[PDB]
């Protein structure tokens, strides 16, 4: 659970009252909680799984209550399992609650193992939302249509008899919001997000490439509802390496059903993608990524510069103007480095010439080489 | 019984028998996987740098 | 058990506003059967 | 050290205090007026560090006596208004006001934008540390505002000023000096703003926005903030002063979606179109198309909801050859729902009577009542059908039936009111089921209407001793429904004294509960207005006298956000200690009722009512299913999903109920995929229970509710504004569920039917001044702020372009996609009427 | 231009504040 989102962010009496509303509701937690059966269920089962308990792993079940289970020092015990033990909850490999004296299996522990995955679950896309994306419209609806009309609403494709699309990638020059735009669709439905970085799947070891995807869609498939990002796709997409990508492109097309989870994959250099990798019966959605025009750009001013302080001489359409020179993330580059520039005269307020000056210098270090 | 005291990682000792979790003790620390590598809190102050 | 919620509630109150052996016997008199420590 | 310029001003600075060590005049004029101009130069620059506030930490300390004892001329002005300057930097608040009223009073933009703010800040912060016992030293800081407002308004600081002037209070103020374009903002701040601020200094700020609107002569906006305002004479005077046909049926538009109708005089220009729009009879031959222009209009099966022909009947065979009633009176449910509205059926249509003869008992009342809601504002296509069963052999039917008349008549009006003259030869019929579907119909056909008439002819059934109680609990409940919130004393008085009278074996009885209700339904949103009343309800006994009380004073602050009433309720919550403690219950959708007005109030709800799942009682854990659910019906939330999902396996076979019900009520018409995959699971799971296969049908039943059209959503008008006649719809059924096995499981499945009060459709449909159909490109998504801080909300984002007419979830806004049309009202949510841009030129 | 100055920082954060600053921080 969090907290939700006060949307003023000038400072404004309004964001006090959002925020004293906050404070009465939580407070009110707080005094509930500080305003304060079944021992017949507990002393059977939790006295005969008599502590302590040792956590083991499970390998095969034999029997309807009987199962192999190893420990720590690697031995091997054919033991019983309690009537309590969920058994759908059992498969080789799971962790399991053990008997101290006999061994003897007393629940499913919840796993706690597969460390690198765990930790690329991330699950942390609340930070952006379509709101904070501006002007890609065209791949908004893209994207959409894709991916997450079919979790959100997946009854249009059941009714009308289509297996809805099944993989995206999305190009264009860097900076122009495909890592962003990813990581809003993982916020506009909640769907586990997975994300992987290109030449992070690039492995030393001869197996671990195929084996962390393998492992990657295993997770993701077990979140179900999930959406995988694998951003600069190009490091892998442009033997071994040919045995991942064969990995990963029979892990979207081959054999099983893979069910709901959604791959998105971002590539910078799109036109050097190996035929294989873009599967027309996968890949039936490319979404490109435009250097932003005069609207685009004007909408990425405002939404960078909205939470900063401006002057009244501040001309926008000057910074707008030119050409399609620049993406958002020089956008942002120019409004941080005018906030900078601001500061250092001691402006808490930043001017148009801040600007100006900053869009200068960024052009200066946009490029390089001799006339 | 204090559990809220026990955050992960506290090397908490046993007992010998029953195990019977028995007390906090103090932390781990000794980062010498990262004092591999990792300086700390460094030595260097501008003083010493010149021009 | 109280709480304050003073972001609107104190307001609210000053808004109710207008809503709103000595001569004890040391002198133990006993009996034949009595009792004395 | 310093710069060599940074050091020539620190000596200057420096030597501007040393001299004025003593007496000499040679320093009061000449060295404070060099002190002026340096101040001045530094503060009207836009530099956020002015240099000598930078020195000036040995500040003035030493200068006291001479400033106080001085001759009030120039030189104690030009000295206070110096220390005023530098004390907004050091810590003299309290003092640095003082300052500057003491001081030379000048203007405030003279020294700089941010010493104007800080003023500002300090005369709203001065306003309430003084006292409200006297009304002379608010002159001079007055003497300030009046300048300090227009400043902050050319100055593009609306937000700024509608603090400072709600802070004094004196909102008045604002509805003078406002700008043709500056006056967005500030609407939209306090439209924003009133939500929060408690009672009554948020009707205050309606009404101050209210005459701001008024003023930009924006009249479909005034009457909305009207409506906010629940007061229908301010809504007739608003709507008597507009001077445009198009807006005024516009708004028409708007009333009748509001429930809200009023009658109206033969000066009133085009009567007809105003008369037929504000009493909405117009909207099934719209919804008809709608439903046609989408092609939705086969009626869907309940077997085929269910969708039996694809899973593993694992109950077949022999042991399916029952039309057991259970699951028939589910089906006749789903089967009401989800083709609720589209006026034709397939199954209760061909096989009406056949289908009607395989049910039982209460089914009978409840099935046939259920053609009702798929003949829905279609008055004369429900009233041409029902009379085959009007006139029926079977008599559990014929009550179905003369409810279903009534509630097809709900949410619009008729000139001839053709349900009150069906059903008031029956208000006391012999027969209990008779009686009961006839004043259950009629109060459902006027719900919100308030007229005397009905209300008078409803009454006299309270002292009606011989009527069945459960009688008496659907004539208070209609007696509620009818006059919402209006608080009028010939009800009011009527119900109290019905409610007074009961002796313990009736006050403790299953449906008394319902009778409080029909108090509260006439109190909702008026808050301490109850408080009069409740000195009457303390009369009553203990544990339903604090049943009742509870429930009329959460009616009275419905959707209000009073915290300090929210306070009281968790108080009552948590009272640890089953009866008695029924009164708890009530008070787990109290913070419902209460929170449901803002997303921030209800987000917070939601954690809330985890910790109390957690914690509580029996009575309080079986409570809470019903108020999630109210939280967010129509509007799915997963965090609301998942948590009802976890506790509809609860071994507590109410909590199970509570959690099934809540799944089908949050997504109620919403037809989410996931919730319906859940829901299948359960049905499966739950298959070897009739009460829990019922419950998980009826909730397919929910959600699939017509068919994707339909929702209950109590508010509307971008989730702003209330309709006090669908919170009473939703709020019986609420507060019947909480004795589940006996209310619905048990004897008035007919119970449910009181959310057809609340029956709204979700969608946009666009109209030429003629009011004939145009389809139109427009943009539809979410909503959100963005750049807007304090300003502009208006943000689609994530937005799709679709042709008009759309369906519009919750949350869902659309926007003009071209602006080649202008519309009449720039709220576009439901039936809205566009016009040619004639400025827009090619 | 030189560095800023304790004081400096201070005054950037003290006179560009609203009238609001410490009542919601110190609500945060
Ligand atoms: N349309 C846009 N709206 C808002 N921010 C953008 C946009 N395009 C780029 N950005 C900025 O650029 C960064 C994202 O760059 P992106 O193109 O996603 O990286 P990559 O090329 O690795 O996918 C973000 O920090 C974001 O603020």
């Amino acid at each position: 659970s969090k907290l939700p989102l006060v949307t003023p962010h000038t400072q404004c009496r309004l964001k006090l009252l959002k925020l004293e509303r906050i404070k009465d509701y939580l407070l009110m937690e707080e005094e509930f909680i500080r305003n304060q059966k079944q021992e017949e269920e507990r002393s059977k089962v939790d006295d005969l799984r008599g502590t302590p308990m040792s956590v083991g792993t499970l390998e095969e079940i034999i029997d309807d209550n009987h199962a192999i289970v190893s420990t720590s020092v690697g031995s091997e015990h054919y033991v019983s399992i309690l009537s309590f033990v969920d058994k759908d909850l059992l498969e080789p490999g799971c962790s399991v609650l053990l008997n101290h004296k006999v061994h003897a299996v007393i629940g499913v522990l919840m796993d706690d193992t597969d460390p690198l995955v765990t930790v690329m679950k991330v699950e942390k896309a609340p930070q952006e939302t379509y709101a904070d994306i501006g002007g890609l419209d065209n791949q908004i609806q893209e994207i959409k249509e894709s991916v997450e009309l079919p979790l959100t609403h997946p009854e249009y494709y059941e009714e009308m008899g289509i297996k809805p699309p099944k993989g995206v990638i999305l190009y264009g020059p860097p900076g122009t919001g495909k890592t962003l735009l990813a990581k809003a669709v993982a916020n506009q439905t909640s769907a586990t997000f997975l994300r992987v970085v290109g030449s992070e799947l690039i492995q030393k070891y001869l197996g671990d490439g195929p084996k962390l995807v393998r492992e990657l869609f295993r997770v993701a498939e077990e979140h179900a509802p999930s959406i995988v990002f694998i951003d600069e796709i190009d490091a892998i997409g442009t033997r071994e390496i040919q045995r991942t990508m064969l990995e990963l492109l029979n892990q979207l097309d081959g054999f099983d059903s893979r069910g709901d989870v959604k791959v998105i994959m971002a590539t910078n250099r799109i036109e050097t993608l190996d035929p294989a990798l873009i599967r027309p019966g996968r890949i039936d959605r490319k979404i490109e990524f435009p250097l932003p025009d005069e609207k685009t750009k004007k909408r990425i001013f405002q939404i960078h510069t909205s939470r900063m302080t401006l002057a009244d001489d501040v001309t926008l359409d000057d910074l707008i103007m030119a050409k399609d020179d620049l993406s958002g993330a020089d956008i942002k580059a120019i409004c941080t480095e005018a906030g900078l520039m601001a500061l250092r005269e001691r402006r808490m307020k930043v001017t148009n010439e801040d600007f100006k000056k900053s869009k200068e210098n960024v052009l200066y270090k946009k490029q390089e080489g001799t006339p | 019984i204090d559990i809220n005291d026990v955050t992960p990682n506290c090397r908490v000792a046993l007992r010998n028998d029953s195990y019977t979790l028995h007390k906090i003790l103090p932390n781990k620390v000794d980062p010498l996987v990262s004092l591999m590598m990792v300086e700390k809190v460094p030595d260097s102050t501008y003083e010493m740098i010149g021009g | 058990v109280s709480t304050a919620v003073l972001s609107i509630t104190a307001k609210a109150k000053k808004k109710e506003k207008e809503k709103e052996k000595e001569p004890e016997p040391n002198f133990q008199l006993l009996d034949n059967p009595a009792r004395v420590m | 050290e310093l710069s060599e310029e940074d050091k020539q001003l620190q000596d200057e600075l420096e030597m501007l205090v040393e001299r004025l060590g003593e007496k000499d005049t040679s320093l009061y004029r000449p060295a404070l007026e060099e002190l002026r101009r340096q101040i001045r130069s530094s503060t009207t620059s836009m530099t956020s560090v002015p240099k000598p506030l930078k020195f000036l930490r040995p500040h003035y300390g030493k200068l006291k006596e001479i400033y106080e004892n001085m001759a009030p001329g120039e030189n104690k002005r030009f000295a206070a208004d110096i220390i005023s300057v530098l004390a907004m930097t050091m810590s003299g608040e309290r003092e640095c006001l003082k300052y500057r009223l003491v001081g030379s009073q000048e203007e405030l933009a003279s020294w700089g934008h941010e010493y104007v703010r800080h003023l500002a800040g300090e005369v709203a912060k001065e306003w309430q540390e003084l006292d409200d016992a006297e009304k002379v030293q608010r002159e001079p800081l007055l003497t300030l505002v009046k300048e300090i407002v227009p400043y902050n308004m050319a100055h593009n600081a609306e937000h700024e000023a509608c603090d400072l002037l709600m802070e004094i209070e004196q909102v008045d103020m604002l509805e003078k000096d406002i700008d043709e374009n500056a006056y967005a903002k500030v609407c939209l701040y306090l439209t924003s703003c009133v939500n929060y601020v408690p009672e009554p200094e948020n009707s205050a700020l309606l009404r101050c926005a209210l005459g701001v609107f008024r003023k930009f002569s924006r009249f479909p906006e005034a009457l909305r903030l009207a409506l906010m305002l629940n007061d229908m004479e301010l809504v007739e005077d608003i709507f008597t002063s507009c001077k445009d046909v198009v807006v005024q049926k516009q708004m028409a538009f708007m009333l009748g979606r509001h429930g809200v109708f009023l009658e109206l005089s033969e000066d009133v220009e085009e009567y007809e179109d105003l008369t037929e729009i504000m009493s909405n009879v117009q909207l099934n031959s719209n919804f008809l198309a709608l439903a046609r222009e989408l092609d939705i209009m086969e009626p869907k099966v309940p077997d085929d909801i269910y969708k039996t022909h694809l899973e593993n009947n694992r109950f077949g065979g022999s042991g399916s050859q029952v039309d057991s009633a259970r699951m028939n009176l589910a089906s006749s449910f789903v089967n009401g729902f989800v083709n609720a509205a589209f006026g034709q059926d397939k199954l209760l249509t061909d096989d009406g009577n056949k289908w009607l003869y395989k049910n039982k008992d209460h089914g009978m009342l409840s099935a046939a009542a259920s053609l009702g809601m798929i003949l829905l504002w279609d008055v004369d296509g429900g009233l041409t059908q029902i009379d085959k069963y009007l006139y029926s052999s079977e008599d559990y039917i014929k009550s179905g039936a003369l409810l279903a008349c009534g509630i097809v008549n709900s949410g619009v009006r008729n000139e001839c009111d053709p349900a009150l003259a069906l059903l008031s030869d029956y208000v006391l019929h012999n027969s209990n089921t008779m009686r009961l579907g006839s004043i259950f119909g009629l109060g459902l056909a006027y719900a919100g209407s308030n007229r005397e008439d009905v209300l008078t002819l409803l009454l006299p059934v309270m002292g009606d001793s011989k009527s069945s109680m459960e009688v008496a609990g659907v004539t208070a409940l209609a007696c509620g429904m009818i006059a919402v919130g209006s608080c009028n004393g010939d009800v009011t008085s009527t119900i109290l004294q019905t409610i007074m009278e009961k002796s313990e074996t009736e006050l403790k009885d299953t449906y008394a509960r319902w009778l409080p209700l029909g108090l509260g339904l006439n109190h909702l949103g008026k808050g301490e207005a109850i408080e009069a009343i409740l000195a009457a309800l303390e009369v009553v006994s203990e544990p339903f006298r604090s049943f009742a009380n509870t429930l009329v004073d959460v009616c009275a602050y419905a959707g209000s956000g009073n915290v300090l009433k929210v306070q009281q309720l968790l108080h009552i919550c948590s009272e640890h200690f089953a009866d008695m403690g029924a009164h708890q219950g009530v008070a787990v959708l109290g913070i419902a009722l209460i929170a449901m007005g803002e997303e921030i109030g209800a987000e917070m709800a939601l954690r809330t009512f985890g910790h109390l799942l957690r914690y509580g009682e029996p009575t309080l854990r079986r409570a809470v299913p019903l108020a999630l659910a109210l939280i967010s019906v129509s509007n799915p939330r997963l965090n609301i999903l998942d948590t009802l999902s976890k506790f509809s396996h609860d071994a507590d076979p109410e909590v199970s109920y509570n959690s099934i019900f809540a799944m089908g009520m949050v997504g109620s018409g919403t037809n989410n995929a996931r919730l319906a995959a859940m829901l299948r699971q359960l049905a499966q799971y739950h298959a070897k229970d009739p009460n829990n296969l019922f419950m998980v049908r009826l909730a397919q039943g929910l959600t699939h509710l017509g068919k994707g059209t339909l929702t209950l959503c109590p508010y509307h008008s971008d989730r702003q504004l209330m309709s006090q006649v669908a919170v009473a719809g939703l709020l019986t059924v609420l507060v019947s569920f909480l004795d589940v096995r006996n209310i619905i499981l048990g004897k008035s499945h007919y119970v449910l039917y009181g959310l057809v009060a609340a029956m709204q459709p979700r969608m946009l449909v666009t109209f030429d001044e003629e009011l004939r159909p145009l389809p139109v490109s427009v943009r539809v998504g979410q909503a959100v702020d963005v750049v807007g801080q304090a300003g502009k909300p208006k943000t689609i984002t994530g937005f799709q372009t679709h042709t008009t007419p759309v369906l519009l979830a919750h949350g869902e806004r659309a926007e003009l996609a071209t602006e080649e049309f202008l519309p009449v009202t720039p709220i576009l949510e439901g039936f809205v009427i566009l016009r040619k841009n004639p400025n827009y030129d090619l | 231009i030189r560095a800023l100055d304790e004081g400096d920082i201070a005054l950037l954060k003290t006179y560009g504040q609203s009238t609001y600053s410490r009542q919601i921080k110190q609500v945060e």
